[PDB]
């Protein structure tokens, strides 16, 4: 809706001020409500302006001229406005054409650690606010987990592959900026059975349902019940999905005990009717042996002997009548009867087909967190779910590296230099590295602050591979040890024709075992050549790293091999398979709020240590080590968008710090 | 406000995470329960089975035909005696005295009761009634 | 994470 697209496409409310606002505005937010409104339209029309056309260099000059009455009044105001966007990175970021060249004298030096996209993004910014920058990257590229397979004509990506929606996404901007190749991805999943056949719709949708309304219950539980301890231990989402799933077998046991507990009343009911029903009709056979003897008795007889055939008629037709009501009785408990035993209640909850089918569903939720279910946290494992973007997800036909390796465009960075020890003080710091090819080289790079984007997977690392000096808080490294680093691998195989659907983006294998739920459970079909790229996921993640490329190969084609028929899949051309757990400049695949954890600890990650005072007495120094990457950013943690903002966001604390503010 | 028959009562969970092993525990509590009930089931339904191989034919041998009296005012002297026995034998069941005579309606039965009382001697004889 | 999911995308407990 023109100025309220805007604010949502840079994930602000439209309709009023944030908390980061707030702190730069104090006098705005405090005062009238008018005045607010006027912030307000400044900020979504400047941001408006930004993205509808996001190439060239949106000028405070060029802002001021495009605004009309009442709210180009107040020029300071747009100024101090338009400042804010500019640092804070929602205007201005990424690649786009300066309208005035950099100022030739450089202010403050910057060291940033890693050339992913959260160093690169960070870079740029510092770069074009007039600061000295230098990359250090251990690898031969830029990118970092943006990692893109390319031999001939065949491209596929090893890390990152998919916009996760355009819809409020930083990446909206880079794609009109950066020739990405965006394909909408069709939602369509046909999953097919360890046999190769397709599970039935009607089987399919039935387990799909059970799945979601056993999520919802592990929801339920950890609001409401409040089950998040266990034997002083938190609760994982795995155990909960296990809780639950142990409770609804139980009820269905319940169901059945209380159907043929109906049951045995009924028939004890009965028991007890047809015991009544012969001793009666013992006592009628008598009854009617005694009319029959008086009876015999023929006239000419006294009134005594007529009273007797008489007497014995009526008493006969009471009983007879009483045994015909008591007929009617066991006719109605007979049919009763009948009615249980026709519609008796479910057998299982779950049969073996049904539970298998299920645990693709848990390996599908144990890709999206790249760990198995028993390591998240339960309360805050989809804490960052507010935050999704609108729109259909989408391929990069180009290969995800063409962002980064844009990114790079003019930037000191040095490949090839591994990090290994970061010295912080209060007069500034010092980065040592070496040479990754011959490690005796050493170098030493002097600067008044330090961005590090090691990724979470490095900060774990015992014994460490970089190392602080002085070492990191308590504070900081206990975050580093709660916060979960998990693992995603992918199997690329390129062959020389498409024997798939070629309208279908992708299709699941289900496994034979939970154990192995998440190996090759996923195939993705998304790029130009014919190329099928399969997921290990969960447990098997780690597991399949300890296996060769020959035989992972092997059980793709297998698994191919039952679903489209032997004929019809050729040996790949081509084959690449990722070991992120085993890649020492990553130590795993992304983050995930790990049981214990929660996202407090990403907004930890993200604050920046202040070194000690050198002399004691000297007044309290500034922050000197400031970090950045996807495990950084508590809204959009584990995405390239994530590493992108969190970047941004560092640039503008550091600008404010080392240039002033605004 | 649990989903629609997921069933997540605050004792169940308890119960089921208690110990390492109370899941499984529960579980089988619950299958020797079922083994338990249905083998009860089966006992009682081959004993229901045996009686009614005992009402076999049902009462078709013993059950007499209808008879279809017209009723009637005057009281012969045979209807009086068979009363006096009636009486003595069902007392105030006016319906079983009714049925026994065969062609005197409930409510010529209630006058009998008094029409003849002093004649037949009627608190006498359902004294004798009450004494059995 | 959840975020992640492009095939199957789980809906339980998300509002
Ligand atoms: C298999 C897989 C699939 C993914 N799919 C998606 C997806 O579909 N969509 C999505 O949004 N995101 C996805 N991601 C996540 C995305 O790749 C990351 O969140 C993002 O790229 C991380 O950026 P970063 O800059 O925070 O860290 P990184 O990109 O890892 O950058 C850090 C840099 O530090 C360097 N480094 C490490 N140690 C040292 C050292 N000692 N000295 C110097 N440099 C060092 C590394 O080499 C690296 O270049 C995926 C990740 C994986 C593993």
């Amino acid at each position: 809706s023109g100025v309220e697209g805007a604010a949502f496409q840079s994930r602000l409310p439209h309709d009023r001020m944030t908390s980061q606002e707030a702190a730069c505005f104090p006098d705005i937010i405090s005062g009238p409500q008018q005045t607010q409104k006027v912030f307000l339209f400044i900020r979504n029309r400047t941001l408006q302006l930004w993205l509808d056309n996001p190439k060239i260099q949106l000028t405070f000059e060029a802002t001021l001229q495009q605004l009309e009455a009442p709210y180009n009044s107040d020029t300071v105001l747009v100024h101090r406005v338009h400042s804010y966007l500019e640092r804070h990175g929602l205007i201005n970021f990424g690649i786009y054409k300066r309208i005035k060249p950099l100022p030739t004298k450089k202010t403050g030096k910057v060291i940033i650690i890693g050339s992913g996209v959260s160093g690169l993004a960070a870079a740029r910014q510092l770069q074009s606010f007039g600061m000295d920058v230098t990359l250090l990257e251990a690898r031969d590229r830029v990118g970092g987990r943006v990692a893109t397979f390319r031999k001939g004509n065949y491209v596929a990506d090893l890390g990152a592959m998919v916009v996760t929606g355009l819809g409020g996404n930083p990446m909206a901007v880079v794609s009109k900026q950066v020739n990405m190749e965006l394909a909408k991805i069709k939602q369509k999943c046909p999953l097919y059975e360890a046999n190769g056949q397709a599970v039935p719709k009607e089987k399919d949708e039935m387990v799909e349902q059970e799945f979601n309304r056993l999520l919802e219950a592990t929801s339920y539980l950890s609001h409401q019940l409040d089950f998040n301890v266990l034997n002083n231990k938190p609760v994982s989402l795995g155990q909960a999905l296990e809780v639950v799933i142990q409770l609804q077998e139980k009820h269905v046991k319940d169901e059945q005990i209380e159907h043929w507990k109906k049951i045995v009343k009924t028939q004890e009911e009965l028991k007890e009717l047809l015991n009544k029903m012969v001793n009666l009709k013992e006592k009628i056979k008598e009854l009617h042996q005694q009319y029959k003897e008086a009876s015999e008795v023929k006239p000419p007889r006294d009134i005594t002997a007529e009273f007797l055939v008489k007497s014995k008629h009526r008493d006969l037709t009471a009983l007879c009548k009483e045994y015909d009501e008591l007929a009617e009785t066991q006719g109605k408990l007979e049919e009763k009867l009948q009615e249980l035993e026709a519609n008796p209640p479910s057998d299982v909850y779950l049969s073996s087909r049904d539970r298998q089918i299920l645990d693709w569903h848990f390996a599908n939720l144990e890709f999206a967190n790249a760990t198995p279910l028993s390591t998240l946290s339960l309360k805050h494992w989809d804490q960052d779910d507010d935050f999704e973007f609108t729109g259909s997800h989408l391929t990069v036909r180009n290969g995800y590296s063409c962002v980064p390796v844009a990114l790079a465009e003019g930037l000191d960075i040095k490949l090839n230099t591994a990090v290994r020890q970061v010295r912080y003080t209060a007069s500034g710091c010092e980065v040592i590295a070496v040479n990754t090819r011959s490690t005796s080289q050493t170098f030493i790079y002097k600067c008044d602050a330090v961005l590090c984007t090691l990724p979470l997977g490095v900060l774990k690392q015992q014994p460490p591979a970089v190392q602080f000096v002085p070492p990191l808080p308590e504070w900081k490294t206990s975050a580093v040890q709660r916060m979960g680093f998990g693992n995603l691998n992918k199997v690329v195989l390129c062959f020389d024709r498409v024997f798939w659907d070629p309208s279908v983006n992708l299709f699941g294998h289900v496994g034979s075992t939970t154990a192995s739920r998440g190996e090759l459970f996923l195939f993705w079909n998304l790029y130009k050549a014919p190329i099928l790229l399969a997921l290990v996921a969960g447990e098997a993640a780690g597991i399949m790293e300890n296996i060769s490329d020959d035989v992972i190969v092997g059980r793709c084609l297998a698994i191919l091999k039952g679903i489209f028929g032997s004929s019809a899949v050729p040996q790949p051309k081509e084959t690449v398979v990722s070991r992120w757990r085993a890649d020492p400049w990553a130590r795993g695949s992304y983050s995930y709020v790990a049981a214990g954890s929660s996202g407090n600890d990403y907004d930890l990650m993200a604050q920046p240590i202040t070194p000690g005072p050198s002399i004691p007495g000297a007044p309290q120094p500034i922050p000197r080590l400031f970090f950045a990457g996807e495990h950084t950013i508590r809204n959009y943690p584990a995405t390239v968008h994530g590493a992108l903002l969190s970047g941004l966001r560092e640039a503008g604390r550091i600008a404010d710090q080392f240039l002033g503010a605004m | 406000k649990p989903p629609k028959g997921m069933f997540l009562s605050q004792e169940d969970v308890e119960a089921v995470s208690a110990n390492a092993t109370a899941a499984t525990t529960v579980l089988r509590q619950l299958d020797m329960e079922l083994v338990s009930v249905k083998r009860q089931i089966q006992n009682i339904k081959q004993t229901n089975s045996a009686l009614k191989e005992k009402l076999d034919g049902g009462i078709e041998p013993y059950r007499l035909p209808e008879v279809i009296q017209k009723c009637n005012a005057r009281w012969t002297t045979e209807e009086q005696l068979l009363a006096v026995q009636a009486i003595r034998k069902y007392g105030r069941d006016f319906q079983a005295i009714s049925d026994v005579i065969g062609n005197k309606s409930v409510v010529q039965v209630k006058n009998f009761f008094v029409n003849y009382r002093r004649r037949f001697n009627i608190d006498e004889v359902l004294q004798e009634w009450e004494a059995e | 994470s959840r975020t992640m999911q492009t095939a199957r995308k789980s809906t339980g407990g998300k509002a």
